[PDB]
């Protein structure tokens, strides 16, 4: 799955407009191709997320949700039907993957994640998305790519607002702190309209698909440092404001330079007591916020 | 035949997106009684109108000639492999269908030309161009302009997209005398792909027809008041994400910049134009990359509390004032040092007291270039402060900025100073 070496036919056709963009190009195509992102949340983060990550060719796309399509979800969960309500999001969802390009393999999680399978389900995977919306889960998923040495990329809903950004890519090591690493979630911190979550969503796949493209989650050369031009170690933190009676002005998009990985943090700095077996049995709690 | 009440149907359906403060029942009844073209079924055009589909637009109508092919998958996700040949317009409306089916669907099974633009645009209420064609996009400018119909544009190339709001409200061709938005040709006088990209920009479109339909933005304001300011649209914005494959989102990735409004000398909306309908449908004007630089990106009118700050540790704002407009005894619990305060209910009552000496309202200046930046608590009443300074010939002609800090204190101390006493 991850040891393609070449383009069949097919592939060239239905690839050739985006491998001629400057930096992609075959080698690009066949990072996508050889890559697997894990896709957690078939919603309104998860199905724009998928669509384009699905479109351009990323060879393995899993999907977690235990939930089922709803009416009243449709205005932000497009990819969604409405001949599929009471289907599983993510059987209804990978439906319209297929349709779009039904070369990758898509493995569904028919189940919701859980402090109790987190790291089974997240460890296969090369790019994890968070696409939960739910801040409890949000802290849960950065522990465990802390722990499992994974790259990030969270959104969220906030009010009248969405948010992004990219952690731990690349990844270090819990605890190591005498070299620039990026933060992790904790690092960082302590009715939804479509087209806000649907923007943070296409912008979720857009930074897999860099990451992946260039090769952003693997490490520097030896005793070089991250670019700070790539903005990992120091990551952006987007956040997009929609006001129904204010077109777009010049600060809807704020982009919020973070620090890096604090020495001092609960789950990645030094002296961590955060483990996977603790997160298995309860230690720490992931109270609902 | 205008829809009044909601069906159980329709409040299951959109219940969700009724409660977002700002739509209720009175902005879904919007949605539902409006009518959206969408020009373009592919990369652009497929985004947009699924979210458009969805929010329940009552009438959407969907213009393209050309067929699906499996090279353009990647980046028009609402196709699907099986309806490979299918015409564009056919394949979108089987997709949307699905999304919702719900809103009428119009499909026009053929391309925008100058013989048929203006029969075409006319009954539609928002007009969204999502062809990536300059040459489309020159011609649906100049028939909105004429027909008076305000236009969401979008653009993609290989690294960047860009989002525009245009000619809304719409104002005649011709009028000069009073602040007009601009058209395409004010913005930009004429000289592969990846699927987030376009993507976005498509998302954006319909974002924006959104807000315009609910909060009804195309509208005129009241006889003698001028649209507000803080509503972007006589200055609108033109939103650039630009897509750098080696550079996670970084601080211009999503760059927004403020453009001027109506130009007095533009070809199409500007005085003594020759433009006409007929001459279009003539051939007249001759509609010969896909983006180009802009021709009228107005001066800055605000700024971050952190570019502020970043400016103000490193002695770059030099001969510039800092009006703090909070209440006096908001004042009182700390400042940014250097700030004068002027409270803003004296300041609006004193503004009412110059409709006869000159400028009283503010403090002792220096030169004509000062610098003028304005804070408030929350950033709420500062660009009416900025405002009426303008309007008073305080800015000398455009010579002399004045700005405020976007959020006031409150992103002061979100940003900048946490252990900031902010009431
Ligand atoms: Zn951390
Ligand atoms: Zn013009």
């Amino acid at each position: 799955g991850s040891t393609q070496k070449s383009l069949s036919k097919e592939e060239i056709e239905r690839y050739s407009r985006q491998m001629i963009v400057p930096g992609m190009g075959k080698e690009g195509q066949l990072r996508l191709m050889n890559a697997k992102v894990l896709i957690i949340g078939a919603g309104g983060l998860g199905c724009p997320a998928a669509q384009y990550l699905a479109g351009a060719g990323v060879g393995t796309i899993g999907i977690v949700d235990g939930d089922s399509v709803e009416t009243s979800n449709l205005h932000r969960q497009v990819a969604h039907a409405t001949k599929r309500v009471g289907m599983l999001k993510v059987d209804s969802l990978i439906t319209h993957l297929i349709e779009i390009n039904p070369l990758p393999v898509y493995v569904p999680y028919r189940f919701d994640l859980t402090p109790q399978n987190a790291a089974q389900i997240i460890k296969p995977w090369d790019v994890i998305l968070d696409c939960t919306d739910n801040p409890a889960t949000r802290y849960l998923i950065s522990d465990v790519c802390v722990l499992l040495g994974k790259p990030l990329v969270s959104a969220a809903s906030v009010q009248k607002s969405g948010q992004l950004i990219v952690l731990n890519c690349p990844p270090t090591p819990q605890g190591v702190v005498n070299k620039k690493a990026a933060p992790c979630y904790r690092c960082c911190f302590k009715g939804i309209m479509g087209p806000v979550v649907g923007m943070m969503g296409v912008a979720q796949a857009g930074e897999a698909i860099k990451i992946l493209v260039s090769q952003l989650h693997m490490p520097p050369k030896e005793g070089e440092e991250v670019s700070p031009e790539k903005n990992l170690v120091q990551p952006t933190l987007l956040i997009y404001t929609y006001d129904l009676n204010s077109a777009i002005g010049p600060y809807s998009f704020r982009a919020l330079k973070m620090g890096g990985r604090k020495k001092d943090c609960f789950a990645c700095g030094e002296n961590s007591t955060l483990t996977l077996d603790g997160i298995k049995s309860g230690n720490p709690n992931y109270v609902q916020f | 035949s205008t829809q009044k009440s909601l069906s159980k149907e329709e409040i299951e359906r959109y219940s969700r997106q009724m409660i977002v403060p700002g739509m209720g029942k009175e902005g879904q009844l919007r949605l539902m009684n409006a009518k959206v073209l969408i020009i373009g079924a592919g990369g652009l055009g497929c985004p947009a109108a699924q979210y458009l589909a969805g929010a329940g637009v009552g009438t959407i109508g969907i213009v393209d000639g050309d067929s699906v092919e499996t090279s353009n998958l990647h980046r028009q996700v609402a196709h699907a492999t099986k309806r490979v040949g299918m015409l564009k317009v056919d394949s979108l409306i089987t997709h949307l269908i699905e999304i919702n089916p719900l809103p009428v669907y119009v499909p026009y099974r053929f391309d925008l030309t100058p013989q048929n633009a203006a029969q075409i645009i006319k009954p539609w209420d928002v007009i969204l161009d999502c062809t990536d064609n300059p040459a489309t996009r020159y011609l649906i400018s100049d028939v909105c302009v004429l027909l008076g119909k305000p236009l969401v544009s979008a653009a993609s190339v290989q690294k960047s997209g860009q989002l525009i709001v245009l000619n809304c409200p719409p104002t005649p061709q011709g009028v000069v005398n009073k602040k007009a938005a601009p058209c395409y040709r004010c913005c930009f006088k004429k000289p592969g792909i990846m699927g987030p990209v376009v993507g976005m920009m498509g998302v954006a479109q319909a974002g924006e027809a959104i807000k315009i339909l609910v909060s009804q933005l195309h509208m005129p304001p009241k006889e003698g008041e001028e649209v507000s300011p803080e509503k972007n649209l006589v200055q609108p914005t033109l939103l650039i994400y630009t897509y750098d494959l080696n550079s996670a989102i970084g601080p211009y990735s999503f760059r927004a910049l403020k453009m001027g409004g109506r130009k007095k000398d533009c070809f199409a909306c500007g005085e003594n134009s020759t433009l006409t309908l007929d001459g279009i449908k003539s051939g007249n004007p001759n509609y010969v990359g896909n983006m180009t630089q802009s021709t009228n990106l107005a001066p800055e009118d605000r700024i971050t509390a952190t570019a502020y700050n970043e400016k103000r540790r490193n002695g770059e704002l030099g001969e510039h004032i800092l009006l703090d407009t909070r209440e006096k005894e908001h004042f009182s619990f700390g400042s940014i040092p250097g700030a004068v305060n002027v409270p803003f209910s004296k300041f609006l009552v004193k503004a009412s007291s110059i409709k006869r000496p000159a400028e009283l309202l503010p403090m002792q200046p220096a030169s004509d270039e000062a610098p003028i930046v304005v804070v408030c608590r929350r950033g709420q009443d500062s660009q009416e402060v900025v405002e009426k300074l303008k309007e008073l010939g305080l800015d000398n002609g455009g010579k002399r900025k004045i700005m405020d800090i976007v959020g006031g204190m409150k992103a002061w101390r979100d940003e900048v100073d946490p252990d900031f006493p902010f009431i």
